């Protein structure tokens, strides 16, 4: 109801660009908002109004309900799907993998795993060195890290969640209304 | 195509670039199917 | 060509002169004789002046006359150039269908008004490049956050189904 509408308004404002979010300001009052009525409600640009309606038809916000006058009502579960997708993205950012094992040959640009070290290393001088490249090997250490980037990407998605906490609470209130 | 989809995609362009990609992939499989213009190397040189 | 009095488009010049003073910012109700004096077409002859009142003034669809003196007809509202923030406050009115042709001339150049508007909460977006202007406020509630466009790009399932079921299975 009003909870779902307010929830949607928050996400679609911070989602679609100012011009498309303006379309969704009149689509928040999902009623007989036909393209004809929206040429006096949004006063957009006819063909361009229809173009951005197709940009909001990827989520079918107003369900393009063919009613000639057309009546649009928001019964789509896409808004719930999109916030859940954001939560899935935070988990994906957390799982970006970790440095694993590496000693890298700077000159030939080949990277070697630790088990490979038992062959990479030099027996006589005990100095790790390359195989196809014969130049002295350099331990990756900081070079080629998948752990620092993974943590940073996870933090950025997590930073969105306190701002998104109000939207999550609105979704919870809407869920209580449904049940 | 990836850069556009990743950054500021108009989407009208996306429909067309799909055609370029589809055309190019087909050309690897065969250079002269019905319709399907023969992609050329230089000055009318049908790609092997 | 029906009936034409004296020079062609004398009424069009009269309309332009009425428009010029309003854009200048000097606004006064003007009788048909007064506008003719301003255009210097006042000595158009008695029959031609009668023709303008009987046909040319009647022909205009939006022509408005308060009583003795005619009043601005293309825009019924005065071009105040002020209270734009108040016009935005009523979102349903949405600036009372403000038009770019009405603007850039109400009493100042639009670019000067746009600089004032940018500082103010008012935001200007033009779906038609020159035909019309729209005034709206998105507020500070909307958040750019991180890779928002990429996140929308990732969710392109659209008609595809069972994606929600996968999310529900993770939720369980
Ligand atoms: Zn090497």
């Amino acid at each position: 109801p009003a909870a779902l509408k307010r929830l949607a308004k928050y996400v679609i404002r911070g989602f679609y660009g100012i011009e498309h979010a303006l379309a969704l300001d009149i689509l928040i009052r999902n009623s007989c908002v036909k393209e004809e009525d929206m040429l006096e409600l949004l006063k957009f640009d006819r063909k361009q109004l229809r173009s951005v309606l197709n940009n909001l038809k990827g989520d079918k916000f107003i369900k393009c309900r063919m009613r000639y006058f057309i009546n649009y009502r928001t019964l789509v579960n896409v808004v719930k799907y999109k916030l859940d997708h954001m939560r899935r993205r935070i988990e994906t950012d957390e799982r970006d993998s970790t440095n694993r094992a590496s000693f890298k040959c700077p000159v030939c640009s080949s990277t070697f795993t630790d088990l490979e070290a038992n062959q990479l290393f030099d027996p006589m001088t005990g100095t790790f060195r390359c195989t196809f490249c014969h130049t002295e090997v350099e331990e990756d250490e900081s070079a080629m890290p998948k752990k620092d980037a993974r943590t940073l990407l996870a933090r950025f998605n997590e930073q969105i969640e306190p701002i998104y906490a109000l939207l999550r609470e609105t979704e919870d209130v809407n869920l209580a209304y449904e049940i | 195509l990836r850069r556009n989809e990743q950054n500021g995609a108009a989407a009208h362009v996306i429909a067309e670039d799909v055609k370029l990609l589809q055309f190019h992939v087909a050309t690897m499989v065969d250079n002269e199917l019905p319709g399907l213009p023969r992609a050329m190397q230089k000055s009318g040189r049908p790609l092997k | 060509s029906g009936s034409s009095g004296y020079k062609f488009g004398v009424l069009a010049k009269i309309v332009n002169y009425m428009k010029t003073r309003h854009q200048r910012g000097d606004t006064h109700p003007l009788t048909l004789d007064e506008i003719l004096d301003e255009t210097q077409h006042l000595d158009i002859g008695l029959k031609q002046k009668q023709w303008l009142m009987t046909e040319a003034l009647v022909n205009n669809p939006k022509i408005e006359v308060i009583d003795g003196k005619y009043a601005f007809k293309p825009k019924y509202n005065v071009r105040d150039k002020k209270a734009l923030l108040r016009l935005l406050d009523q979102h349903d009115q949405r600036g009372l269908g403000g038009i770019l042709l009405e603007d850039i001339e109400e009493a100042l150049p639009n670019s000067q008004k746009a600089v004032k508007a940018l500082g103010d909460q008012i935001l200007f977006v033009n779906r038609p490049d020159k035909k019309k202007i729209l005034f709206f406020n998105d507020k500070s509630c909307q958040f750019s956050v991180d890779e928002e466009f990429q996140k929308l790009w990732r969710s392109v399932t659209v008609d595809s189904m069972d994606e929600e079921k996968i999310e529900e299975y993770l939720k369980r």
